[PDB]
């Protein structure tokens, strides 16, 4: 990518901040994909020590 | 245990073996009795292995001092200002020239636990991944709900 | 024409000149004898460096509470600036706030504040608009608030300052009194004092009448980092010793030709005399009211 | 026994280059086989740490303690000492930068109890150490502020890598 | 008393470590050091560097001339570096630049220049000369050798093998002793820069190219503590660039040091040296 | 060091300093006491479903009382010092659904009052509230 | 008109097979961010313009919840620790590249 040390590191470890609908939605599947996003899990570089979590709204 | 001792990274001395391989044994002092039933195996080494083994490595210089003491011992310094003491007291020839081969072999750096290993500069080529790869692009970049 | 940063620095510059020309004419180390004559710990005494010791070392040898009480000293009976060197084997004697007669310590103290409102006046006013530094008048402690004569720019002749621009004057001094620093003194030469102040017609007229006044020609100057004033007198050794500052008010003086004078008055109140919050407000507005001379 | 804080305040220093900081004074001084507590006696030395010698004089003779007056005591001919042999230019120009207590040789006496049961009384004493340095106290350290704890917070995050990878 | 004499030998070696590692030594060159002999090392640091210097050449490369001034000095109570160390310097540079220019030759001469002075540089010449114990074999005044004084002695290192090998030893010799420093780094970590928008548009008017627009391709957060921004450096609507950033200035400027990158050919995914 | 209002005060200057804050609070009060002349709120007639003001008032004692069957019944006797509205906070700025308004009660001292105490009650031009 | 994956994200990917069977040939050229997909980039008369320093000292309590509601974290991090586990941390981290 050639970027500098710590802008690479910088947007590699960011968070992001996903949105996400109810209206007629099953709070159980909600809450499925939302715990995985919660815990960073859909990241390749996930770790439980990293805090690799991004930030969920759900309306 | 690795939560009680030290640790590091894979590393050489100066990027070893990219342009050429620099041998990171310097020196080998060789502390042997004249006397010592514990010094016996250290005087045939002497006797019969060191001149070869000397020959072998041109680069490194082995001194041997035959002075009395009880515990015949090899003080090998490497390159990066490393030294290592070691005990060949009651050591056969053989056991002997597998260790003074073994510290040749050696480098300099710490016999510790070494994390992770393999050790690349440039871990990645077509870039690290950061979350935006793999992301599609908007029209005109806008936010979800965005009024506009 | 030179700009307010240079004319500091060139002030500066002369004022460590002078100091250095004094200490170079005392060289060597010679012992004088202070004799501490002071109600409590009596009849005491230092062997003092000449020309390098100071009424703050007498204290310092004696204890941490003389430093922080003692306000101003006594050497022969007249008031003595507590990091003024001592030149001579005299008597001692240290003036706190608190004394049964602490008027010296008061003119002191007020004379310093006036000189730090004016510091921070000098500071305040911008580089497009021209401000000059008349006296510091002599007002007694009784009136109520401490006055600063400056001369403002004509375009500024009718520009009135207002509450925030006051609360502005009094975080400046504030930020000076964080900033604590000490007030240096020099004994200094007419002549030394004139090119140091040439740039300003009424700072040499007063360096003049006091050069009029002692036989000696020699004027007393005063620093607080890089701000030089000519002073009456004595004064406070740092300016951490204000607690309470404020700049009140800002009047214009009735003869309006030939230039415009603008008084600017302040109240101050000091570490070990704290004001509740209501009788510093009633002082507040008794500084707001007009002090004449 | 041992007696290296005695020996602390007869260690000497070579000469001094005349270009370098002036190596404030340091001076030891202890009392040995005092009539009180250890955990008393470091009660007091914790409330005189870190103080002016003039400040630390008015909480001892203010406390109400009989290890206050004798630390009092101690540090009056600690200061005396100090200007009187080490070359402290103002008595008041020093600080204690130590000040700790120690055990001393006890005494087994026996308390008698009830029955013809009885137990151990311990006539226990005690070791006081100070030292003062020549200078002003140093400041004491300012609290954490809320711009340095998201310094902190943000050096953390910067100093992450992606662990068991390569 | 326990009798013996074993465990109380033990214990006494036990406490000088102990007594070593409270209150250590003062550091002491390696020819006081004991076990020493001059020539076998000189003869040693050829062999295991692998080239054929002269004895005479390598001695002469060693000494300095504070140590000649030294040994004045307590005479009272031969030749220096300085020709080797000015033939060392000189091939350095011209063979290093020669290098540098053909591998790269998109760079301009400041930042072949400065990428030369980062390999000739005090820090990188020191550690290697450190690593291939150059100090070891250093006469000199002080121990530590000062890095100016080491520098110069690697230099007049480089001078002898110069002398002694030839023009195409001696650049393999500076190839692999510098080249592998220049491996792991990069280029604005060893040519320090200050307006890398400045010498972008620079370059980009100097080959006539329209001057680079800032864009915000992509955006997170943007309201928190922790924003993430990367910057897209366009021109004619073609993108050239892409930088990432904590705000937006910092993000444009990372943006303007890849696109610099790219257009000199100092990119991470490049081709490697060829050794 | 810890200082309190007279301390640094003559034995001139104590009652001097006594009267005038008594003086200037009775002016004050004097001041408050004309609200409709001031410059009334808007005052709205009772709706149903309305919440009105209390205030506070000083438990003064208890006292006899004979209704006319002739039954006792014992009543506590509660005076109003000084009530004064304080504050008035609006339904959004409040955390609730009905508004809110402060009242305050007994006259205390300005000297052993809180400094952003005294700042309020100088705004409002009244002397603190207990 | 078929695509293994979207073509739209990372990579215009082309999968192939050698005429041997043997290797499997991929051609991945990285996509460009669109312009039209870009957004554009975002934008005491007569005194000084005085520096505005205030720095007011919260107490630990709205310091903590301040820094909780800045980062999105409990106050557990921002608590203080010991002496123990301050001098148990190492301070000269072993460092890779």
């Amino acid at each position: 990518s050639s970027f500098s040390r710590a802008p690479q590191q910088w947007a590699t470890f960011a968070r992001i901040w996903y949105l996400l609908d109810g209206k007629m939605q099953p709070p159980g599947k909600l809450a499925a994909m939302a715990s995985i996003r919660l815990q960073g899990l859909h990241k390749p570089v996930y770790h439980a020590l990293s805090d690799c979590g991004d930030h969920v709204v759900i309306m | 245990t690795a939560r009680g001792t030290p640790s590091r990274f894979l590393a050489s001395v100066l990027h070893n073996g990219l342009g050429r391989y620099v041998q990171q044994l310097q020196r080998l002092s060789f502390s042997v009795s004249r006397d010592g039933a514990s010094s016996r195996g250290a005087r045939e080494f002497v006797e019969r292995e060191v001149i070869d083994f000397a020959r072998r490595n041109p680069g490194v210089v082995i001194y041997v001092n035959s002075r009395p003491c009880c515990v015949p011992r090899v003080v090998a310094e490497y390159l990066n200002g490393a030294v290592r003491e070691e005990s060949i007291h009651c050591k056969s020839v053989e056991e002997i020239s597998t260790l003074v081969q073994k510290l040749a072999d050696q480098s300099g750096l710490d016999v510790i636990r070494i994390r992770k290993p393999f050790h690349t500069d440039n871990p990645s080529i077509q870039g690290q991944w950061h979350p935006f790869t793999n992301k599609p692009t908007t029209f005109r970049g806008l936010r979800p709900r965005e009024v506009q | 024409q030179l700009s307010p940063t240079e004319l500091t620095e060139m002030r500066n510059d002369l004022f460590n000149k002078e100091k250095a020309r004094q200490l170079s004419l005392t060289p060597r180390t010679e012992k004088i004898e202070v004799k501490h004559v002071g109600k409590t710990d009596p009849g005491t005494v230092f062997v003092m460096n000449k020309n390098i010791s100071t009424p703050y070392s007498c204290a310092m040898h004696l204890s941490e509470w003389y430093c922080r009480k003692s306000i101003l000293a006594l050497v022969d009976g007249q008031p003595w600036d507590m990091y003024k060197p001592l030149t001579k084997s005299c008597e001692i004697k240290f003036l706190t706030f608190k004394d049964c007669d602490p008027g010296e310590v008061n003119k002191a103290y007020w004379r310093s504040c006036a000189m730090m409102m004016g510091c921070v006046i000098e500071r305040a006013f911008k580089d497009e608009y021209m401000v000059n530094l008349v006296r510091a008048p002599e007002v007694p402690v009784i009136s109520g608030a401490f006055c600063y004569d400056v001369v403002l720019d004509s375009k500024l002749d009718e520009w009135m300052p207002t509450k925030e621009n006051l609360r502005s004057f009094t975080k400046d001094a504030h930020a000076l009194i964080y900033k604590d620093l000490p007030f240096e003194t020099l004994e200094v030469e007419a002549k030394v004092a004139l090119e140091i102040f040439q740039h300003s017609k009424y700072k040499v007229d007063f360096i003049e009448e006091k050069a009029s006044q002692n036989p000696e020609r020699i004027v007393k100057l005063h620093r607080i980092g890089d701000f030089i004033d000519v002073s009456e007198g004595p004064l406070i050794p740092r300016t951490s010793i204000c607690f309470q500052y404020e700049v009140s008010a800002v009047h214009n003086l009735q003869p309006t030709q030939p230039s415009l004078i603008r008084r600017f008055q302040g109240v101050s109140l000091p570490v070990h005399l704290r004001a509740h919050f209501t009788i510093w407000d009633k002082l507040l507005e008794r500084s707001r009211k007009m002090v004449t001379e | 026994i041992s007696r290296k804080w005695e020996k602390k305040n007869k260690i000497v220093y070579p000469p001094q280059l005349p270009g370098e900081p002036r190596r404030p004074a340091e001076i030891y001084h202890c009392r040995r086989q005092i009539k009180y507590s250890k955990d008393k006696m470091w009660y007091l030395a914790k409330l005189i740490r870190g103080m002016s010698i003039d400040q630390a004089l008015a909480q001892l003779e203010f406390n109400d303690k009989k290890g206050a007056k004798i630390i009092k005591e101690v540090l009056l001919e600690a200061q005396d000492m100090a200007v009187r042999d080490h070359n402290v230019e103002f008595r008041s120009n020093l600080y204690i930068a130590e000040s700790t207590s120690g055990r001393g040789q006890c005494l087994k006496r026996i308390r008698y109890h009830g029955r013809g049961r009885f137990g151990i009384m311990e006539k226990v004493y005690c070791h006081y150490f100070v030292k003062l340095v020549e200078g002003p106290p140093p400041p004491p350290e300012p609290p954490k502020t809320a711009v340095a704890h998201a310094k902190e917070y943000i050096q953390q995050l910067r100093s992450r890598t992606i662990v068991h990878t390569l | 008393v326990k009798k013996g004499f074993r465990a109380a030998f033990r214990f006494q070696k036990e406490l000088e470590r102990q007594r070593l590692l409270r209150c250590p030594p003062p550091p002491v060159r390696r020819s006081e050091k004991p076990n020493w002999d001059y020539h076998a090392e000189i003869q040693a640091f050829g062999h295991r560097l692998q080239e054929n210097f002269s004895l005479d050449l390598l001695k002469t490369a060693f000494v300095n001339s504070c140590y000649i001034k030294s040994e004045e000095a307590k005479r009272q109570q031969l030749k220096s570096n300085q020709e080797l160390s000015e033939q060392g310097t000189s091939f350095s540079q011209t063979c290093l630049t020669q290098f540098l220019e053909d591998e790269y030759p998109d760079m301009p001469t400041e930042g072949i220049k400065n990428l030369v002075d980062f390999l000739t540089g005090e820090e990188v010449v020191c550690h290697v000369a450190r690593n291939l114990a150059v100090e070891q074999l250093t006469l000199s005044e002080e121990f530590p050798v000062p890095p100016a004084v080491l520098q110069q002695t690697f230099f007049a290192v480089i001078g002898a093998l110069l002398q002694s090998s030839g023009p195409e030893r001696t650049a393999l010799f500076i190839r692999d002793f510098l080249i592998t420093q220049m491996t792991g780094k990069e280029l604005f970590e060893m040519w320090k820069i200050i307006n890398p928008m400045g010498l972008l548009v620079e370059e980009l008017k100097k080959r006539n190219v329209s001057a680079p627009e800032s864009r915000l391709t992509r955006q997170s957060g943007g309201t928190t503590a922790l924003p993430l921004y990367f910057v897209g450096l366009y021109c004619d609507k073609k993108l050239i660039a892409e930088g990432p950033g904590e705000t937006v200035l910092v993000a444009e400027e990372e943006a303007a040091r890849v696109a610099l990158r790219k257009l000199y050919g100092f990119t991470e995914n490049r081709r490697p040296w060829n050794y | 060091s810890g200082t309190w209002w007279d301390e640094h005060l003559s034995e001139e200057n104590v009652p001097f300093i006594k009267q005038l804050v008594s003086d200037e609070d009775k002016a004050q009060l004097a001041s408050k006491l004309c609200p409709l002349k001031d410059e009334p709120w808007p005052i709205h007639p009772w709706e149903p479903g309305s919440f009105r003001v209390g205030l506070i008032a000083l438990k003064l004692g208890m006292m006899p009382l004979w209704t006319k069957d002739g039954q006792k019944h014992v009543v506590t006797l509660l005076q109003v010092q000084d009530c004064h509205v304080l504050k008035y906070t609006s339904k959004e700025n409040c955390n609730g659904k009905m508004a809110t308004l402060s009242v305050g009660g007994k006259t205390v001292s300005r000297f052993r009052k809180a400094t952003s105490i005294l700042e309020f009650y100088r705004e409002l031009g009244l002397p603190p509230k207990q | 008109t078929y695509s293994p994956l979207p073509d739209d994200y990372n990579c215009n990917v082309e999968l192939a097979l050698t005429s041997d069977g043997r290797t499997i040939v991929c051609y991945h050229p990285s996509v460009d961010i669109p312009y039209e997909h870009t957004k554009p980039i975002p934008r005491d008369q007569v005194l000084k313009t005085r520096l505005e320093e205030k720095v007011e000292h919260l107490e630990e309590g709205p310091m903590i919840e301040q820094l909780s509601k800045m980062f999105f974290t409990t106050k557990h991090r921002w608590y203080p620790h010991g002496r123990y586990h301050r001098c148990r941390k190492n301070l000269n981290p072993p460092k890779d590249r």
